[PDB]
């Protein structure tokens, strides 16, 4: 449309001149081969392409082309189950096509035009559409993947076609005033679906660990951060969420990864059982790699592209379950593009609209009742790296304030190998306090009574381990030392977990519920018990302590008689003597 | 050619040149003076006015009225081949040498392609090092990256080439073809002064392992963006000889700090809006791009593995430097100050220093089935008597329960026996029986750790 | 007691350091930001 050569090409950047008309954020596709890039600048004639490919080799003379849209997506059947690049180009086919490199300037679609799909029909001939709507529905495999009609859009319905097999090309609906409907459509990626009204969060998101599940939990709406220094496990832990969570899709975006890391996906997950149909996990699972050779700007596509379709699922009726992983990588892309436009920067050079993009990218998640009154989700737990594990970044600080939980790790317990590595104190949560009635329902009646007695002795247990450091622990009493060691007990066997054991990789409610109630009851009659004057050494050595210690490598299926059996062990045990 | 005449700034690195549009973003020139030395360069920043060269050797002698620069080639590419599999080359890659120039069979650029993510496969062999600190717990695989963060005065070279001498594959532990797998190092290193060089050359020398390496020499008394071009050239030699001719390359990078030192050098001269603490903001980016450089395909059969040393400035692990490849590696090896002043060797840190792609190298079918149990167990008897240290700094070594003498004394055995290890070859089998014999050493019973079958086998 | 002021007294010294070559370096960019937007009239 608007044609104009490049001028200034330097770096990632370029300058393109002869362009009077292009709009502000459209992609161009600049150099003679094609290197979609993106405006953000517009200086009289001139303009400042971005481009999203490596730039070495090109000239000064090669012409840029306007396309006058700004970097839609493609939605419809055929997502689930595949890898994706920065800006939705498929991993599989590039690699089928060129190579095991990815050269610059290949064109492949983002959903297949060749497989078939099995309509079928839900409307009449006659009726009133909305957008929003439902239309159809095409099977894949596992779920009712449903059609809509695009926002914005409606009409009178003229002629449906009937049941068979298409393409994603063949218009199944024929609206009165001529528009046509494909099972796919384009959305720009940088605004939001938009609902009806958005709810309150009532229902927990259950995610396997022990701490993260009793003592910090997020309801099915919320948002997390974990953030902390290299070593501690931001990747460990959102695998673990997203091979045992409790939603329906799962959506793990890469912003600057390890290719290993994005690998070791790709290749074991497709032999996992979910844990709600039995099939393979991969069968849930939209993850979109970018690692830390890719292009640069690829980063903040991704991060995008990621949060979109998330929130297509969500319209459609699932409960997603995004994961943004090292949302630092998308500052730092930002910071060398704002040193290339040559402008002002805040603190430490990132630039001053750092603060507002998170809030904006944040802010599109939580559960809602999209247009065709149903319910969806988006939860989202996005990873933080600072730059010496200090809390005090521009980026670890505007990311609180946001957010609802507030996972913050700490490096000397991952030196210990103790994990996983979660400060019991530096953390918060601010959901634990509307999910109680679903607690009450679901899991026990004085739950809560007890998340709050193991709590409070924790964070009691804290101001005497001061005096502890301060003297040292032979100087105290009888029943400090004793709370000492509950919480010591506490730490070593209800707040750590290794992913990799066979059954202890995913505690249920139940499980936990059960342990805090036996140390409770130990912790109880050991009181008494020293009140009445035996000593803590035979106290602590009562074999019931490694009895409750080993208490969780059993299984689920047996546990319900173990805990029954322990329990009145421990009643009978600490009378006795 | 001759054309290009008319520069019209000169400072430092930098040089500048009137209306020149036909030099690609990139590329690569050379700059002849009124005397007849050629010298070398690299174009940024092209423009329909002036164009950014980047000179490489120096720029004493270049006056403004007869100085040309002409072009080379569109992109940096370097002409590699099979028959550099003896020789010693010089950062661009001239041989200094006493032999000619080589022969080409394929010249590729050095700049990146990087790896699809479909292509890949994980690592899962197991190399063992015969340092029982490596290879008990930290365990290095084929296929890693795992740096060295070294000190000023510490010995991070000697235990460079005691890996490249004793490292060898295990293949009659798991089944695979005995006697296959010799090695083929690339040596690449970078501001290395005349002693070091000395040593790393007659320690190669010494064990007949020089036919079988390629060497690339930046010594100190050298340029800087010579320092910057070197580790490419490696890297894509590497790249070359393992994935198109099978073998398993190991890649020695030297001083990574004296790159990131040239590096905020140009960025500097640049003005180009400091990151943190000098080192300009792209740094991340660079240092991703040369270590992202060592995987494995699926299909074929080569390898790339690195261990790029690096000395971090100050003993600060929150230095840049340090933080930016803690982040962008997968695992690290850390010496100790402290422990190099007891005469122990390898002062290798244990508690610091941890590999990531362990857990699948590593277990029941590949080494033995009590491996990583005997890991967790020892770092937590480890960190409980370097706890204790503090105890007794505190109150007084004879007002000590009577276990916490035995945590005592644990630590100060496992600092003297499991690590202190001279010079010999270990074995995975030899390190596992030392191993044992010191956690015995504790009462049983006391390890909530291993399983009570491993227990009552080994004791 | 001592001991602890003196290493606090020396990190915020360092702290505050870091902070005049940022400031320096900002005046710097901003000279040179006037110095090229006075040449943009057109072009
Ligand atoms: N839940 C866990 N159980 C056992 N080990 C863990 C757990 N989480 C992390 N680790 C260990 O900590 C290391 C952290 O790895 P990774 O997640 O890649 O780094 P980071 O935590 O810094 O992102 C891994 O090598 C792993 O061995």
């Amino acid at each position: 449309m608007i044609q104009g050569v490049i001028q200034k090409i330097a770096g990632p950047a370029v300058i393109a001149k002869g362009m009077l008309g292009a709009r502000m954020y459209d992609i161009c596709k600049v150099g003679e081969e094609g290197l979609v890039g993106e405006i953000i600048r517009l200086d009289g004639d001139t303009a400042f392409v971005q481009v999203y490919e490596d730039t070495s080799g090109l000239k000064v003379g090669e012409p840029v082309v306007s396309t006058g849209l700004p970097l839609a997506v493609e939605l419809g059947p055929g997502m689930l189950n595949g890898i994706y690049d920065g800006i939705q180009r498929p991993l599989e086919r590039i690699r089928e096509k060129t190579g095991i490199y990815i050269t610059r300037g290949v064109v492949v679609h983002a959903l297949d035009r060749e497989k078939k799909w099995a309509w079928t029909p839900m409307v009449k001939p006659g009726d009133e559409v909305r957008g929003g709507m439902v239309l159809g529905t095409v099977p894949e495999f596992g779920f009712t993947h449903k059609i809509l009609v695009p926002p914005d859009v409606r009409g009178r319905v003229k002629e449906v076609k009937p049941a068979g097999e298409y393409t994603v090309e063949e218009p199944v609906v024929v609206l009165e005033d001529g528009t046509e409907l494909k099972m796919y459509h384009t959305w720009p990626v940088r605004r939001a679906r938009p609902v009806q009204r958005k709810l309150d969060p009532n229902t927990p998101f259950l995610t396997g660990m022990r701490i993260l599940d009793v003592l910090f939990p997020v309801a099915m709406g919320g948002t997390a951060a974990i953030p902390g220094p290299f070593g501690s496990g931001k990747t460990v832990t959102q695998q673990s969420l997203a091979k045992w969570s409790n939603a329906d899709v799962v959506v793990y975006v890469g912003c600057g990864e390890r290719g290993n890391e994005m690998t070791d996906v790709l290749v074991e997950f497709p032999e996992l059982t979910d844990p709600k149909t039995g099939g393979p996990l991969m069968h849930r699972t939209v993850l979109i790699a970018n690692t830390s050779n890719m292009p640069v700007a690829a980063r903040e596509a991704s991060i995008y592209v990621g949060v979109t379709i998330a929130e297509y699922f969500r319209d459609q009726g699932f409960s997603v379950a995004l994961m943004a992983d090292s949302t630092s990588r998308w500052a730092e892309a930002l910071r060398e593009i704002s040193s290339r436009l040559e402008e002002m920067p805040a603190e430490e050079g990132y630039p001053p609209y750092l603060a507002a993009r998170l809030a904006a990218f944040y802010e599109r998640a939580g559960k809602v009742i999209t247009l065709g009154g149903e319910e969806g989700a988006v939860t989202i737990v996005g990873a933080v790296s600072p730059p010496g594990g200090d809390m005090s970044e521009p980026v670890t600080q505007s990311t609180l304030r946001i957010v609802g939980a507030f996972w913050r790790l700490d490096a000397s317990l991952a030196f210990r190998r103790h994990f996983p590595a979660i400060n019991w104190n530096g953390s918060y949560s601010l959901f634990t306090s509307a999910l109680d009635p679903w607690y009450r329902e679901n899991v026990a009646e004085d739950y809560p009574e007890l998340r709050d007695a193991i709590s409070e002795l924790l964070q009691r247990e804290a101001g005497l381990q001061e005096i502890v450091q301060l003297v040292g622990p032979d100087a105290l009493q009888d029943a400090e030392r004793l709370v000492i060691e509950v919480g010591r007990i506490i730490r070593e066997d209800f707040l750590q977990q290794n992913a990799y054991h066979e059954v202890d990789a995913y505690c249920s409610m139940k499980k936990a519920y059960g342990i805090m109630k036996m140390i409770l009851a130990f912790y109880k009659e050991a009181e008494a018990a020293i009140k009445r004057g035996v000593s803590i050494d035979e106290i602590l050595q009562l074999p019931v302590l490694e009895r409750i210690g080993r208490a969780r490598y059993v299984s689920e299926e047996e546990f319900p008689a173990y805990f029954e059996e322990a329990m009145k062990e421990i009643q009978g045990a600490f009378k006795a003597l | 050619k001759k054309e290009y005449t008319g520069i019209t700034y000169i400072s430092g690195p930098l040089l500048f040149v009137e209306n020149a549009k036909d030099l690609a973003y990139g590329a690569i020139v050379d700059i002849k003076d009124g005397t007849g030395r050629v010298r070398g360069g690299q174009v940024i920043e092209v423009s329909e006015e002036y164009a950014v060269i980047q000179v490489f050797e120096e720029t004493t002698g270049l006056d403004l009225a007869t100085t040309s620069v002409s072009l080379v080639e569109d992109v940096a590419r370097l002409g590699v081949s099979k028959e550099m599999l003896g020789r010693r080359f010089n950062g661009i890659g001239k041989p200094i040498d006493g032999l000619p120039p080589i022969t080409p069979e394929k010249r590729l650029p050095i700049t990146g392609l990087p790896l699809n993510p479909v292509a890949r496969r994980k690592p899962e062999q197991f190399i063992q090092t015969g340092i029982s600190t490596i290879d008990v717990m930290n365990t290095l695989v084929r296929g890693q990256k795992l740096p060295i963060f070294s000190g000023s005065g510490l010995p991070a070279n000697e235990i460079a080439a005691q890996i490249a001498r004793q490292a060898t594959v295990r293949p009659d532990l798991s089944g695979e073809g005995e006697k296959e797998e010799p090695f083929a190092v690339v040596f690449a290193a970078m501001g290395i002064t005349q002693r070091e060089l000395s040593y790393f050359i007659q320690e190669f020398e010494r064990t007949g392992a020089l036919s079988r390496s390629v060497l690339f020499l930046n010594k100190a008394d050298d340029p800087t963006i010579e320092r910057i071009l070197t580790p490419r050239m490696a890297l894509t030699v590497a790249e070359y000889l393992a994935f198109e001719h099978d073998y398993h390359v190991l890649v020695i990078l030297t001083d990574m700090t004296n790159y990131c030192e040239a590096l905020r050098e140009i960025g500097a001269a640049r003005e180009e809006i400091p990151g943190r603490r000098g080192y300009p903001g792209y740094m991340y980016t660079d240092l991703a791009t040369i270590y992202e450089r060592a995987g494995v395909v699926e299909g074929k059969k080569g390898s790339v593995t690195q261990i790029p040393i690096l000395s971090m400035p100050d003993d600060d692990r929150t230095h840049p430097i340090p933080d930016l490849t803690g982040y962008i590696t997968e695992g690290q090896i850390q010496l100790s100050r402290e422990l190099h002043r007891k005469g122990i060797y390898p002062p290798i840190d244990p508690l610091p220093s941890l590999s990531r792609l362990m857990n699948n190298g590593v277990g029941k079918g590949k080494t033995r089935e009590d491996h990583k149990q005997v890991s967790d167990q020892l770092y937590s008897a480890y960190a409980n008597g370097v706890d204790i240290r503090k105890l007794v700094a505190i109150i007084g070594e004879d007002a000590l329960t009577e276990n916490d003498r035995r945590y005592l004394q644990f630590a100060d055995a496992f600092e003297r026996f499991f690590i202190n290890q001279g010079q010999q070859n270990r074995s995975i089998e030899e390190s596992l029986q030392i191993a044992w014999a010191l956690l015995s050493m504790l009462p049983q019973g006391e390890l909530k750790r291993i399983s009570k079958d491993h227990i009552g086998k080994y004791y | 007691i001592p001991g602890i002021r003196a290493q606090i007294r020396f990190i915020q010294q360092v702290l505050e350091q870091r902070e005049r070559e940022d400031t320096f370096r900002l005046k710097r960019i901003k000279g040179k930001i006037e110095a090229r937007e006075a040449e943009e009239e057109g072009g």
